[PDB]
């Protein structure tokens, strides 16, 4: 079994690329024929994004020396815009033309699951609907092939072009593929803009060093195909002769020695006791009506008959097989199935609390690591873009200039799916342990809340003034 | 290697043969051709007395129930190594595309494959309505004669006695003849499609060409028949009450090309004469897992590696298509 | 068995350094072709960092004579620095200009997992885009050979040049081997500088003295390998022979001595009794069509049958075999499998927690163990280079100088993952217990709830003071 | 165009037959004219001239 | 089945023929050699006058363009059955491995291939400079004869009139021979390649023995040549003013071994002589879809599934190697 | 090692071709010594007896 997918003795990337498009084949293959997958990103997005993944600009006031009130007011301002401007109801932020901020994230992420990378590019859209000229249209990884599908070289290695010290200059994109007879044709994309402008973002998870491409998923899921068919195919085995059934007919006869001279000959010279034998038989059947149940007995006339005696009668084991496997991949590729197909087996409190919590920081693990590049990429480009449009005003004290310190003035973080809920008493309790001690800040409280700590105080003003006014109780 | 589906042709432009006379197709599930297990025309008289009902009417168990379908399954390649059929100037850029070139020559393939089998079936259908036995036979297999059984009357011939050439070019009248051979014919003649020089001695007589109608006065869908295919059938015209046509249907062999047609030869019958197209077991094993084993045609695109490793397009078609009446039709040979 | 897999007898060093490459790429193929090793990586990464590693600074200041309060707003100023440096958005730390701080800690952490040891080099970048000129290149192991693969010499072992004493003097760096087909040229590389300055961090864990390597992963997983193999095929001949069915047919005929002598007869001139008897068996066949199912019975003439009697038929055992031995290799290579594929069988509530907190409290120990090594010297280089650029301001009473008392001045601890959360109750118990006793002061109780208390307490006062303003309660 | 197989397997791969000869030279035309707007040209019967 | 990239040899030891002599390599996207096609020797004289400039020259039409190369594709098996070609002592564990024993089986059986088509090119080569006629031919295929146009006093025989056997062994000089085969070469000779009973009865007499220098006295990189394949190529010495050699290669044919050289044949011409190495179409339907049906050489290692449910390796050529020139070689046979 | 193949399909299979004589005895040669400490040695000029 081990013939029809080999893996080479040598460093992953070496071991990987060269068979790079029969893997990615066979992995869209099972991720469109199977539904784990689906299943799989679909959880992926609700962990990471959820709802939505919110913007909190935080310039580093501290070392730039900026005041932490006019950084919060400049945050504001560039938040005010922010969410103005992903809001755009027409799907009009990408080059596309459909798809949202949130459905860049989506694809983003999803692809960079399934390939382990993902490729955004930075255009200069020209519809004058909105104030940014700047879209950001994302790049099929097909597209990064060596100029004309060659094999990879020196410093041009499957498509990049990179120095000996294996520094990232630019990119082939090979023409795109739909409709099915478009020839492929390679331009040059540089990976940045010298000036820090992001223009193509390739944001991909390196597992060592030189290694140009990401994670893949077939490479570990063969055997669920392999599985699936072998369990689907003894299933119907097991079902089709659960009460398979040979209707033959045999007769006493057969005087050994008789018989055998009769059958001599008739084969040299006396067919004709053969044809008498047949047709007093064939009057047997047809005098007799020899029928079974519903359908008539096959014709078989005496001294023929199938002997049906089976392979050994043992519990196939299939049973723990599966369960003791789908345990195995299960936390193998991460997400359990006791939820990716939902088992309710002697499973217990501790059980629930233990793997949702674990698992939960798991996903804010995976969140923090392949969200916040793309975010924060993203939020530099616009940046950029609002300064060069002066939509929000810099700080007039800034130690160093915009350009210079992208980093320190585009800090920032992001807040993914909303507010867990797992237990209830759980949350609570933690909830008011911390604002009786208070070893919850703004932020943390924030980001473990789903809410803005401005906004909470805000609208509890509102709530006890008109609580006040209308007689109710504050 | 391209899926089943990709077999759309919508050209279905047969001669009037398999369309017309050889409409009663039956595919089978089993090899051979079982006359018994036809119907055909069914035992259809007898009533019952107004007390009870009769005995129950089956298949009337035809006599001869075994012949030999024609299965016929060529194949091609379609390599794309070649410049192809450019339709004028339709953007030779998909040309270009090795997925479209060999799309639409697996597209060309195929269609050549069905209009082969079609014009092999014409040449069937030409011998069995001209002598009533058909030549299943190939090398590497028994000829085999399937025959429905044409009579004597039917095979008379205009030769014996007096020939038409050997008669007056001007008086003579070849219409005693026309209902001298539709007599013993079963069934009322509607068509009197020649060969070429069979019809250019037949309009010699003058009355002939006195005789017939040019109008269209139009009959039939007949006329609609020879405006789709205005290939090789020629609607001559009316001879008044009968419609004058004319094959002049070719077919190109290994290194040459000939008429379907004999020298001067007729078929005297009605266009509503009844024609079986039995179709036998088709042996593809794609065909028998999804249940193909009794159709028309099965085409398929598919890949041979090691050896021959190439891509190919596969037809495969078992018809032996025959007249159930052979004496509807009077088979004469002309002067 | 053992003939694939041969341990010789001898100190470990010596046992595993010959075999070194044998085992370190059959260890790829495994971590290549199986989900356990990324999952172990990726569990060792998110309890060891999780989020971020967090650097602290505490100078000796008892020692160096140094005042508390000017260590702290020295520390205060290196800590905005360092975090400021840290955070460029543009993976511009690195010379592959490819990974930040976090992907330094990460691919340096799991090269030390899986080969035991870890390379980084402190290089002079020439990109200005930074105050601060010192990059991070880590260095595969693969390059560390004798200059041109010669085998281990008297003082050249392995491509580390050593003195008798065993000092680590310099390093054989052989070229690159991406794309596949560069040469390798050995380049010497120093371990350190003489003035204590960082060149060339190569931190590994040594078994024993003179160990120059770390460990493996393969030379213990071979057992995984061929036990997923053998239930794989134990599995798949179940399956496929459940229900394997013979269908021949015999008959009565076999008239002992008479067959005998018409099957010696025709040996001998009489074959046309075979050909008469074959003829009326295919004669048989062809009428009786002799059909089972959907499919023909396959062509047997008489007198010929398979003997399909079977081995013995006990259960398998592999259920209790490979429960045991999943146990037994969970707690092996210490992470435990009923979350490394997650059961959840028969697990109760002092199961849960005692499990949950030794194995919390063993990751603080490989975090502390193999964390710490490249957090200081990483800071190290760092704040000589701050030293050098006169970013921060050393103590004007400095009882040692900078270059003399490097340890002592940039002594330094780090925070790993967050905020741990198992029970809910456990830690708010116990931080309601050291918040009454006062039995947690500010760096333990930062430790444990991964946040500042300078923070904590200036977040505090913005909490009460917006509290009063907008209404609220404090 | 005339070749079956047996009813066991299918036979060699078939191409091109080969043609004999297959070297000539096509007739590469490549004639030109002026169109100097220096003529009165052919006059359609008035159609706005 | 490995990729295809698995075809590394960096093995290119051809006995001086094809590298020294048939550089000239033309593989080509079409079947046929057309020596129209290839531009060989250039219309290479006229100028023109200092006012204007003249016509287009074109490649100068090959009188005859239309001769098959020497399609040739051979396979192995490299089943995992057999012990391999050891090495001495280098960690036989690895043979031990299916995976190691089959990538360098296949690196075994490959490079056999391509030495067996270096072989039989080989042949090819000597008969084209033995005589200028080359049998294209095979079972199963048309005997064609490729001539490149050796003419007859390039044919002229040293048994003719009187023979060096037939010679004083002690005082008789055949140098004089030597500048009457070589005037009527269309150049200068500087090999005297001899097979090996030829040389003999060369050197048997004395004058060539104490005409001849022993000494290296190295002329050019033919002594490198004879390093390299250091097999059967044996370069005797100076014989003064040129070099003496003697090929001894032999084939090792279905049953026997025997050597290519004939019993006493020589070729007076240069080492420069024009060479070409023509190509035809390569027919692998990967060879196609990837461009290599304009190439040398193209290997595969790819499994049957089904009757022949096996793995092998897979070599195509098709070499149609022949001399530009083959007046520049004077063939002798001798005493 | 010489024969092709038509191109329109490939030829049979090539085998390890059958050596007329294939059984001989190999020289099993197993001897053995005695290495009992009761000898001086070869001593190697002076390298710490």
């Amino acid at each position: 079994q081990l013939r029809s997918w080999n893996p080479p003795s040598e460093s992953v990337d070496a071991a990987l690329l060269p068979n790079f498009t029969r893997g990615n084949a066979r992995a869209d293959d099972l991720v469109r024929n199977n539904g784990y997958a689906a299943n799989a990103i679909q959880l992926h997005q609700d962990h990471i994004v959820g709802s939505f993944f919110r913007l909190s600009h935080r310039p580093s006031w501290r070392y730039l020396g900026i005041g932490e009130e006019e950084a919060r007011a400049f945050s504001r301002e560039v938040e005010a815009a922010w969410k103005e401007f992903a809001e755009d109801d027409c799907c009009c932020i990408d080059v596309e033309r459909k798809r949202t901020f949130t459905m860049m994230i989506r694809e983003g992420v999803a692809m960079h699951a399934f390939n382990g990378e993902l490729f955004v590019q930075a255009t200069w859209d020209t519809s004058s609907s909105r104030l940014f000229r700047t879209q950001f249209r994302m790049v099929s990884p097909k597209r990064i092939s060596n100029p004309n599908n060659t094999g990879d070289s020196r410093n041009c290695r499957a498509g990049v072009q990179i120095n000996d010290s294996g520094a990232a200059l630019g990119y082939y994109v090979s023409e795109d593929g739909y409709p099915g007879w478009m020839p492929q044709k390679w331009t040059w994309i540089p990976r940045e803009l010298p000036g820090g402008r992001a223009s193509f973002i390739h944001v991909f998870e390196p597992v060592e060093d030189g290694q140009t491409r990401g994670a893949n998923v077939f490479y570990s899921v063969m055997e669920q195909m392999k599985m699936l068919d072998t369990l689907q195919n003894t299933q119907l085995q097991s079902a089709i002769v659960k009460a398979m059934y040979a209707a033959t007919i045999e007769s006493e006869l057969d005087t050994q020695s008789a018989m055998d001279f009769i059958l001599g000959a008739n084969s040299q010279e006396q067919r004709e006791r053969l044809t008498g034998w047949i047709g007093e038989i064939a009057a047997y059947y047809a005098a007799a009506p020899v029928r079974l149940g519903g359908a008539k007995v096959p014709h078989l006339m005496p001294g023929d008959s199938l002997n049906l005696q089976t392979a050994q009668d043992t519990d196939n084991g299939y049973s723990v097989f599966e369960q003791s496997l789908l345990r195995y991949i299960a936390a193998g590729l991460g997400v359990s199935y006791e939820q990716l197909s939902r088992n309710y087996a002697q499973m217990s409190y501790s059980t629930a609390r233990a793997s949702a919590n674990e698992s939960w920081a798991y996903f804010m693990g995976r969140r923090k690591f392949v969200a916040s590049r793309q975010a924060s990429q993203m939020f530099l480009c616009w940046l950029e873009e609002a300064i060069v449009r002066r939509v929000v005003t810099l700080p007039s004290k800034a130690r160093f200039s915009f350009q210079e310190a992208r980093s320190a003035w585009g800090n920032c973080d992001w807040i993914g799916s909303g507010r867990m809920a797992i237990d209830g008493l759980k949350e609570v309790q933690e909830a008011v342990m911390l604002i009786e001690a208070g070893l919850s800040t703004y932020e943390k409280e924030c980001a473990k809340r789903g809410d803005d700590y401005q906004e909470i105080f805000a609208q509890q003003v509102r709530e006890t003034m008109e609580r006040r006014a209308a007689g109710l109780k504050p | 290697a391209q899926l089943l589906a990709a077999n759309e042709q919508k050209f279905k432009f047969d001669p009037l043969f398999l369309r017309l006379f050889f409409r009663e197709s039956y595919p089978f599930t089993t090899e051979k051709v079982y006359l018994s297990q036809i119907p055909g025309l069914v035992n259809m008289a007898l009533y019952v007395s107004p007390i009870v009902s009769g005995e129950v009417i089956r298949s009337r168990g035809g006599s001869t129930s075994e012949f030999t379908p024609g299965y016929v399954k060529p194949k091609h390649e379609v390599n794309p190594q070649m410049t192809l059929r450019r339709l004028p100037d339709e953007d030779p850029q998909n040309l270009a595309d090795p997925a479209y070139r060999r799309r639409r020559i697996i597209m060309q393939n195929m269609r050549d494959e069905e209009l082969a089998i079609a014009q092999v079936e014409e040449m069937q259908a030409v011998s069995a309505v001209l002598k009533g036995k058909y030549t299943m036979t190939g090398e590497a297999f028994d000829p085999v004669e399937v025959d429905m059984g044409r009579s004597e009357e039917n095979n008379i011939t205009q030769s014996g006695g007096t020939e038409w050439s050997k008669r007056d070019k001007s008086t003579y009248d070849p219409t005693d003849d026309i209902e001298a051979y539709a007599l013993n014919a079963s069934g009322v003649v509607n068509i009197i499609v020649f060969d070429p020089k069979g019809w250019a001695l037949f309009r010699s007589f003058k009355a002939v060409k006195e005789k017939l109608d040019t109008r269209r006065g139009s009959n039939s869908e007949l006329e609609t028949a020879v405006k789709d295919l205005g290939k090789a059938v020629s609607y001559k015209g009316m001879y008044g009450d009968v419609a004058i046509v004319v094959y002049s249907g070719q077919y190109v062999e290994n290194g040459v090309k000939k008429n379907f047609l004999p020298d001067n030869t007729m078929v005297l019958g009605n266009t509503q004469a009844r024609g079986l197209r039995t179709y036998g077991c088709i042996q593809d094993a794609d065909a028998q897992r999804e249940g193909i084993n009794a159709s028309a045609r099965y085409p398929k695109n598919w890949v041979t590696t090691g050896d021959p490793a190439r891509e190919f397009t596969m037809i495969q078609s078992a018809p032996l298509m025959l007249l159930a009446d052979p004496d509807e039709f009077v088979s004469v040979q002309l002067a």
